[PDB]
RNA sequence: UGGUUCGUGGAGCCAUGGGGGAAUCUGGGCGGACCACCGCCUAAGGCUAAGUACUCCGGGUGACCGAUAGCGCACCAGUAC
RNA sequence: GAGCUAGCCCUGGCCAGGGUGAAGCUGGGGUGAGACCCAGUGGAGGCCCGAACCGGUGGGGGAUGCAAACCCCUCGGAUGA
RNA sequence: GAAUGCCGGCAUGAGUAACGAUAAAGAGGGUGAGAAUCCCUCUCGCCGUAAGCCCAAGGGUUCCUACGCAAUGGUCGUCAGCGUAGGGUUAGGCGGGACCUAAGGUGAAGCCGAAAGGCGUAGCCGAAGGGCAGCCGGUUAAUAUUCCGGCCCUUCCCGCAGGUGCGAUGGGGGGACGCUCUAGGCUAGGGGGACCGGAGCCAUGGACGAGCCCGGCCAGAAGCGCAGGGUGGGAGGUAGGCAAAUCCGCCUCCCAACAAGCUCUGCGUGGUGGGGAAGCCCGGGUGACAACCCCCCGAAGCCAGGGAGCCAAGAAAAGCCUCUAAGCACAACCUGCGGGAACCCGUACCGCAAACCGACACAGGUGGGCGGGUGCAAGAGCACUCAGGCGCGCGGGAGAACCCUCGCCAAGGAACUCUGCAAGUUGGCCCCGUAACUUCGGGAGAAGGGGUGCUCCCUGGGGUGAUGAGCCCCGGGGAGCCGCAGUGAACAGGCUCUGGCGACUGUUUACCAAAAACACAGCUCUCUGCGAACUCGUAAGAGGAGGUAUAGGGAGCGACGCUUGCCCGGUGCCGGAAGGUCAAGGGGAGGGGUGCAAGCCCCGAACCGAAGCCCCGGUGAACGGCGGCCGUAACUAUAACGGUCCUAAGGUAGCGAAAUUCCUUGUCGGGUAAGUUCCGACCUGCACGAAAAGCGUAACGACCGGAGCGCUGUCUCGGCGAGGGACCCGGUGAAAUUGAACUGGCCGUGAAGAUGCGGCCUACCCGUGGCAGGACGAAAAGACCCCGUGGAGCUUUACUGCAGCC
RNA sequence: CGAUGUCGGCUCGUCGCAUCCUGGGGCUGAAGAAGGUCCCAAGGGUUGGGCUGUUCGCCCAUUAAAGCGGCACGCGAGCUG
RNA sequence: UGGGAGAGGGUGGUGGAAUUCCCGGAGUAGCGGUGAAAUGCGCAGAUACCGGGAGGAACGCCGAUGGCGAAGGCAGCCACCUGGUCCACCCGUGACGCUGAGGCGCGAAAGCGUGGGGAGCAAACCGGAUUAGAUACCCGGGUAGUCCACGCCCUAAACG
RNA sequence: CCGAGGGUAGGGCCCGUGACUGGGGCGAAGUCGUAACAAGGUAGCUGUACCGGAAGGUGCGGCUGGAU
């Protein structure tokens, strides 16, 4: 659920928040956070790079496990299942009877007490991680490799997913969250199940602030600036756009295909995302 | 109101210091100017 | 593409970023597209005094200044400020 | 040249007193169970009043100033972008 | 001799403005050549969440003393932050370094770049963050947590004793963290005391009193007590913590568990060491063998790493503990004791300011801590006042105009004016009471009203005690007293109605705009499959993001409600293996130059040959666009209807004289005696209209209109009064400006607005306070306008190129 | 054009007379009262308010009357803005 | 107590037919559509045919003048949860009953909010025809919606 | 003290009236079309929804109070 609040300030009116129901416990595990570099979207030359980036709360990094690949056969127990500042998923709690911590992005699904593991003979249960090869066509999964050993790389954000649709060789074809079907390699590990906090997205930030509080600083319009800053910029009183809408940098902005067009993976992506 | 001296002793020897001047082409060659022109402090004095 | 007086010109020569790519004197480059003839010269390794430029420095000399001049400074000045 | 100013980054610090009284929780009532209602408790919020602090609305004064942007009166924000 | 020339000197304005907060002065004594200005005393006034005190920056001798007064000081000067000299800053425990890391910087490895140079995991640097051992008093002219005294403590070296598998830059724990709210117990700080100690006092009508006045503490090892923080113990397994590990992690079992124990801290006590007032005598003596006790209030501080809740999810590293590795186990490490050892830099003084930033001893600016008492509901607010510190470095008179700031005002009450601009009114707390509308929060402090002092009597509850007394807190009821008046002073909303814009808190043109502008949650379009797109960079490398389509970029719109129509011919974007065009290159029919020749060299048609463009289609919350004429209805008028030209299609819903309406003060209605504004309407909309969104919308607004009540010196219409200036006298003493001047009025004249020319008129010489008509007054080589084949910012389907992309 | 500050208002006037009123008069289609029209006359007077930035104008209520012009469209080293 | 029938309701699964689109193959000059046509689609290779895939929706035959429910209404198959109802036995209770103003719940479709989903169909809308005209009927397109979850709405020729 | 009433302020209900505006009834001598009644020339009606000069149309679902 989201959670609403009554009216009774001007921003409580639309403000929504998570309800944090699957969180079972309130603390970082000490020796998997580490400090996050903040940015404020500079990048090593000092510039901004990207805009508008800047003032939001401090946040601990947790080390996630986007390969798990790594102990196949060695199974784990759910110790809980934790907020993370720095996704929109939860992440749960990993506890290997190896003894080893680690923390995964945590299923839709996932219970704690339950157990994970992965491998080539992993059940096919929510949690699990496998090579695509030995995933049953039509199970959705998550935390998906791209290319074998590499990382986990698709499906990552809150309530996301894609599904297995087939095989081609060496190969699985994959829809993506996207809807763009792509081949990825069999080899590649993925989780069964979809990414959790489903409801995220019904979320409403409700005031400037709440913005602010994520590290998002004012966005300003083309138009609002003047022709040194933005095509937009200028004219007097409001104005139209008056030329195809562009971007600070002139490129056109509604409809501009941009993806370079002699890519490589041209080559594996069979149809591009649908709407 | 707030003028725009505001001293600190520091950030006067990280900035106009002859470490500093040393650091960089075109700082050198301020300390090969002051140099030729006899300048009696080739960086601002700074109590330290 | 640059260099040359040569700004694409009939544009050779010298140099070379890209591609192709030899020969050892019956070899090669050149004499302003090119060809012939007639000549000149020996590429793709290196060094080499002197005659030449300059004036922080020392000295000599002015139909040069003479303290608002002459160096910014005749003086504790690249100072005070 | 960012010792002014603008943004961001790291690390610290500050915000008198007063008011309103969200969720929740407890108890009562309600019902098949409920929703829900009432009371108490609770103490939320770019909530309210108002110092510090941050501002600079209107007026008057200043105008070779006290000041190359000040003064008095008034006034905005004051747990938050 | 002129260049608003340059440099310098000296005039003019002028004994003029001014002498820098309106907190405020007076007198007596001293000193000295000289005194409003220096010292001393008494009186007066000001600050007192400071205008007192302590830290940090910055400043750099300004500190203290002696001797000085040319200059510096807005006056004076005997004085001084000034001149000369002399002195003065003392640390194992404060701060920083021989400790740690943060951003960031630098940078072995490595990467990149014409050179210069740019990056870069480690490492190193980097602090106001972490770590770390000192408190109280005394002393100097001037330093003191530094010297001294007293009581405590840290590390290093060595040794002795006891103990232990010792050992690290490697493994682990820990360090270690938010915001709001907050419990218990303390402490700081404070109030009272009939109690304790104290020099003394009885005035002026009364008081020898339970009188007045003054004080009634500080630091302190172990031990002890109180309050807190931290923390389970044993055993077995073990494949993880880039070696090892008995540690840590994970699994199992046993005992313990809102206990304890152990351990660390706070506070109390505590051997001891210190301090100790008023007043009175000359900083010191005394008071004094000072007393040093009880009760109340009580933190934002401490115990602390406490507790709850919440979402935006809250540094690192070392110290420290533990684990083992090379090693070494006569070592080494731990514990206790003892002896020795313990370096460098700072330390004066100013520090909300006359010593810092503002050219000035400048009404400005400057971070942190302390910041007493009483009353006012509270408070860091306000008034007064303690400690402490000041009267602001020109004064003395006078009592005009005029100006500033301020107080009052008959009758009227907005008639003022662009505008109630400004000033009134209102004003705190308690109680009663409170409308439309609404998103059900609100609107609300709506509006409006009543109460408010003191005295006596009765009485309810809480805290501290003990359950009681005393003390402190929050009330209730009764009877009365006084004044014009009881938040009796000071601090402290005028209100209502109705429109426009913008939802809202926020942001902005530092220094003429705070707004309706920007932002904003929220809505849509679009790009982006991750070595993402996109941005910065030649590059390497970064940002994006240690993110992954519930994400990131770009664009427009702007809470929310009801909505967002038609046109894809042009431009843009998207899609389109056809077709047309199409460069280098390929190809080489054919042709040429030259040579005796082989040959060498040149031109070159067909034809093959990309993107782009053409072409075909799509596409509007992409750029954009969204008609005209003729006729027609029982009288006129109008035209639901018909016809016709044109177009890519001809404006939908809603709204409409509007932040848009030219004509225009449209017309009609409302309000007023009177309404170019305002509100409601109408609709021939010059020239609204649907995300450059349309129409609404509760709440909000130092936004912009219109009206009403309240109340006023805004006004009829002005008067009086106050203080600071203006004025006079002493002191000091500018400025712009200035061709020179012996510088009147009229009517004319003149380059067309005359002190300066003509004719007349008028007029003795020279000032002071005043007024502003003129000197086309001053300032600023007009900012408008034009001109210059002058500049610069900006735009695009101007030209031409470049990056970038294909 | 090396600057002659510009509308309206306020304040302060002063002048012209082609006179709005008041005084004198001729003609009248002047019985009277009231008017019209012209002549002489500038001594004095010439109101308060609603609208609008307005000048102007319209309007309310009065009046003997509610005059029109010049003075750099009088007057910003006099104010406003 | 023992039995029965049934598209009664809820959840979860799950099968094949067809349509559409995409991919491969093969193939050529039309297809489609109507009363007849045109728009449309098709030599940039459509239609028709084969194989592969994606996806949503509805469940042919059985099927009925059938069944179930209070009504709205309910139809592939499977399991689970669950209501109504009928029969037989004549075992138990001992009038514990009927109706029911208010109240409470359910209530087709369309519509609405938030989020999914979207093959076919299809208001609005575009275009072709028909026609005197044709904002219709018919033809080619086409967005809400139709579908799912959750919350609303509360109507009806909700009829026997 | 209470007290007729007076005054101030804010509420509630009712009636009259109002620029303008929405439909309604009627009149009828008109314009436009012909929606229903026949299979009414597209069976009708229907709740809703979108739309159109107008009766109306179309979608979705329903009823027969449908002719053949
Ligand atoms: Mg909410
Ligand atoms: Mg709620
Ligand atoms: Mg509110
Ligand atoms: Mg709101
Ligand atoms: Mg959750
Ligand atoms: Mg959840
Ligand atoms: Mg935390
Ligand atoms: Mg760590
Ligand atoms: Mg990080
Ligand atoms: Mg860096
Ligand atoms: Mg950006
Ligand atoms: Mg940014
Ligand atoms: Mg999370
Ligand atoms: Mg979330
Ligand atoms: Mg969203
Ligand atoms: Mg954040
Ligand atoms: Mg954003
Ligand atoms: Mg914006
Ligand atoms: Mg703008
Ligand atoms: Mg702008
Ligand atoms: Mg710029
Ligand atoms: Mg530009
Ligand atoms: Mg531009
Ligand atoms: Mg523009
Ligand atoms: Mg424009
Ligand atoms: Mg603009
Ligand atoms: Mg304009
Ligand atoms: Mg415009
Ligand atoms: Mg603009
Ligand atoms: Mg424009
Ligand atoms: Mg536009
Ligand atoms: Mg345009
Ligand atoms: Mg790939
Ligand atoms: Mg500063
Ligand atoms: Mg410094
Ligand atoms: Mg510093
Ligand atoms: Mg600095
Ligand atoms: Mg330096
Ligand atoms: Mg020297
Ligand atoms: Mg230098
Ligand atoms: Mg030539
Ligand atoms: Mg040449
Ligand atoms: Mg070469
Ligand atoms: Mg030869
Ligand atoms: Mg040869
Ligand atoms: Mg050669
Ligand atoms: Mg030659
Ligand atoms: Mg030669
Ligand atoms: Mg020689
Ligand atoms: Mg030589
Ligand atoms: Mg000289
Ligand atoms: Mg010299
Ligand atoms: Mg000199
Ligand atoms: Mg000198
Ligand atoms: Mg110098
Ligand atoms: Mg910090
Ligand atoms: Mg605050
Ligand atoms: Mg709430
Ligand atoms: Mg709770
Ligand atoms: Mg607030
Ligand atoms: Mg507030
Ligand atoms: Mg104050
Ligand atoms: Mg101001
Ligand atoms: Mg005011
Ligand atoms: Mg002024
Ligand atoms: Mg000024
Ligand atoms: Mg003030
Ligand atoms: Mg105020
Ligand atoms: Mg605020
Ligand atoms: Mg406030
Ligand atoms: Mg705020
Ligand atoms: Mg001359
Ligand atoms: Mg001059
Ligand atoms: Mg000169
Ligand atoms: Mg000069
Ligand atoms: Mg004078
Ligand atoms: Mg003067
Ligand atoms: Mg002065
Ligand atoms: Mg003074
Ligand atoms: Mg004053
Ligand atoms: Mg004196
Ligand atoms: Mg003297
Ligand atoms: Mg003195
Ligand atoms: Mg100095
Ligand atoms: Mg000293
Ligand atoms: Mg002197
Ligand atoms: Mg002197
Ligand atoms: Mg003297
Ligand atoms: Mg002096
Ligand atoms: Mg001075
Ligand atoms: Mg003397
Ligand atoms: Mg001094
Ligand atoms: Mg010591
Ligand atoms: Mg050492
Ligand atoms: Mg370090
Ligand atoms: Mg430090
Ligand atoms: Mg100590
Ligand atoms: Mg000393
Ligand atoms: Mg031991
Ligand atoms: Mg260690
Ligand atoms: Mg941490
Ligand atoms: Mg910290
Ligand atoms: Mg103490
Ligand atoms: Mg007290
Ligand atoms: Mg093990
Ligand atoms: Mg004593
Ligand atoms: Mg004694
Ligand atoms: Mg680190
Ligand atoms: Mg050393
Ligand atoms: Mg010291
Ligand atoms: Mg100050
Ligand atoms: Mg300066
Ligand atoms: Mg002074
Ligand atoms: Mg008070
Ligand atoms: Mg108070
Ligand atoms: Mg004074
Ligand atoms: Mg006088
Ligand atoms: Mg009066
Ligand atoms: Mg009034
Ligand atoms: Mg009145
Ligand atoms: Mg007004
Ligand atoms: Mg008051
Ligand atoms: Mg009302
Ligand atoms: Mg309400
Ligand atoms: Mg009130
Ligand atoms: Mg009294
Ligand atoms: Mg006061
Ligand atoms: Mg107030
Ligand atoms: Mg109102
Ligand atoms: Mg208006
Ligand atoms: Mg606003
Ligand atoms: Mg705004
Ligand atoms: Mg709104
Ligand atoms: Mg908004
Ligand atoms: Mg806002
Ligand atoms: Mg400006
Ligand atoms: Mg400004
Ligand atoms: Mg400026
Ligand atoms: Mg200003
Ligand atoms: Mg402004
Ligand atoms: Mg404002
Ligand atoms: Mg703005
Ligand atoms: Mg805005
Ligand atoms: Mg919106
Ligand atoms: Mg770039
Ligand atoms: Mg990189
Ligand atoms: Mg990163
Ligand atoms: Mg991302
Ligand atoms: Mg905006
Ligand atoms: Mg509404
Ligand atoms: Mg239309
Ligand atoms: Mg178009
Ligand atoms: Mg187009
Ligand atoms: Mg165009
Ligand atoms: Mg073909
Ligand atoms: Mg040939
Ligand atoms: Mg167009
Ligand atoms: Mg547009
Ligand atoms: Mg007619
Ligand atoms: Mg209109
Ligand atoms: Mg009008
Ligand atoms: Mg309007
Ligand atoms: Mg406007
Ligand atoms: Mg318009
Ligand atoms: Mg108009
Ligand atoms: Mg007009
Ligand atoms: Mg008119
Ligand atoms: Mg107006
Ligand atoms: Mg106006
Ligand atoms: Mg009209
Ligand atoms: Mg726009
Ligand atoms: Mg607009
Ligand atoms: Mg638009
Ligand atoms: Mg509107
Ligand atoms: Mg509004
Ligand atoms: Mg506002
Ligand atoms: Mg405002
Ligand atoms: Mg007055
Ligand atoms: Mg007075
Ligand atoms: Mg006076
Ligand atoms: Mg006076
Ligand atoms: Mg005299
Ligand atoms: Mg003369
Ligand atoms: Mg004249
Ligand atoms: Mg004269
Ligand atoms: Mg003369
Ligand atoms: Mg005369
Ligand atoms: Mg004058
Ligand atoms: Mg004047
Ligand atoms: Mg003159
Ligand atoms: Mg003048
Ligand atoms: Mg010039
Ligand atoms: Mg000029
Ligand atoms: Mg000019
Ligand atoms: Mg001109
Ligand atoms: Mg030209
Ligand atoms: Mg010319
Ligand atoms: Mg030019
Ligand atoms: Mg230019
Ligand atoms: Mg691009
Ligand atoms: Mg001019
Ligand atoms: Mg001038
Ligand atoms: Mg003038
Ligand atoms: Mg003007
Ligand atoms: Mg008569
Ligand atoms: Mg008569
Ligand atoms: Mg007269
Ligand atoms: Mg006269
Ligand atoms: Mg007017
Ligand atoms: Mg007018
Ligand atoms: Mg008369
Ligand atoms: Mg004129
Ligand atoms: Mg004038
Ligand atoms: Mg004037
Ligand atoms: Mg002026
Ligand atoms: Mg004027
Ligand atoms: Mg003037
Ligand atoms: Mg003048
Ligand atoms: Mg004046
Ligand atoms: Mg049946
Ligand atoms: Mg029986
Ligand atoms: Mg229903
Ligand atoms: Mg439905
Ligand atoms: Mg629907
Ligand atoms: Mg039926
Ligand atoms: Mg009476
Ligand atoms: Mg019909
Ligand atoms: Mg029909
Ligand atoms: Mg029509
Ligand atoms: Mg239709
Ligand atoms: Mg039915």
């Amino acid at each position: 659920a989201v959670k609403k609040f009554k009216p009774y300030t001007p921003s409580r009116r639309f403000m929504t928040v998570a309800d944090f129901s699957e969180i079972t416990k309130t603390e970082p595990e000490k020796s998997l956070v580490k400090p996050l570099k903040k940015t404020g979207g500079r990048n090593n030359q000092g510039r901004i790079t990207v805009r508008f980036r800047g003032g939001g709360h401090k946040r601990l990094y947790r080390i996630i496990d986007f390969k798990r690949w790594d102990k196949v056969g060695i199974p784990a127990k759910v110790a809980a299942i934790e907020y993370d500042p720095n996704r929109s998923a939860r992440i749960a709690l990993l506890h290997y009877v190896d003894g080893e911590k680690r923390y995964i992005i945590a299923p839709d699904g996932l219970q704690v007490g339950q157990q994970v593991v992965a491998g080539p003979d992993a059940p096919i249960q929510v949690g699990n991680a496998l090579p695509l090869r030995f995933i049953p066509v039509g199970t959705v999964v998550h935390a998906v490799e791209l290319e074998p050993k590499k990382g986990a790389k698709l499906a990552r954000a809150a309530g996301t997913s894609a599904q297995i649709q087939g095989r081609e060789g060496d190969y699985v074809i994959l829809r993506l969250p996207s809807g763009e079907l792509r081949k990825v390699h069999g080899e590649c590990y993925a989780t069964v199940g979809a990414v959790g906090n489903a409801d995220h997205k019904n979320i409403v930030l409700g005031k400037a602030g709440r913005s602010r509080w994520l590290g998002r600083r004012p966005h300003v319009r083309g138009a609002a600036m003047n022709p040194v800053d933005h095509p937009h910029g200028g004219g007097e009183g409001r104005a139209p756009r008056g030329r195809p809408p562009a971007s600070p940098w002139g490129w056109q902005t509604k409809g501009l295909k941009t993806r370079k067009r002699r890519k490589p993976s041209s080559r594996f992506i069979i149809a591009r995302r649908k709407k | 109101m707030k003028r725009t001296w505001q001293p600190n002793r520091r950030k006067r020897a990280k900035t106009h210091g002859f470490r500093a001047r040393m650091r960089t082409p075109g700082g050198r060659k301020v300390l090969k100017r002051r140099r030729q022109k006899g300048r009696w402090r080739l960086t601002p004095a700074v109590r330290k």
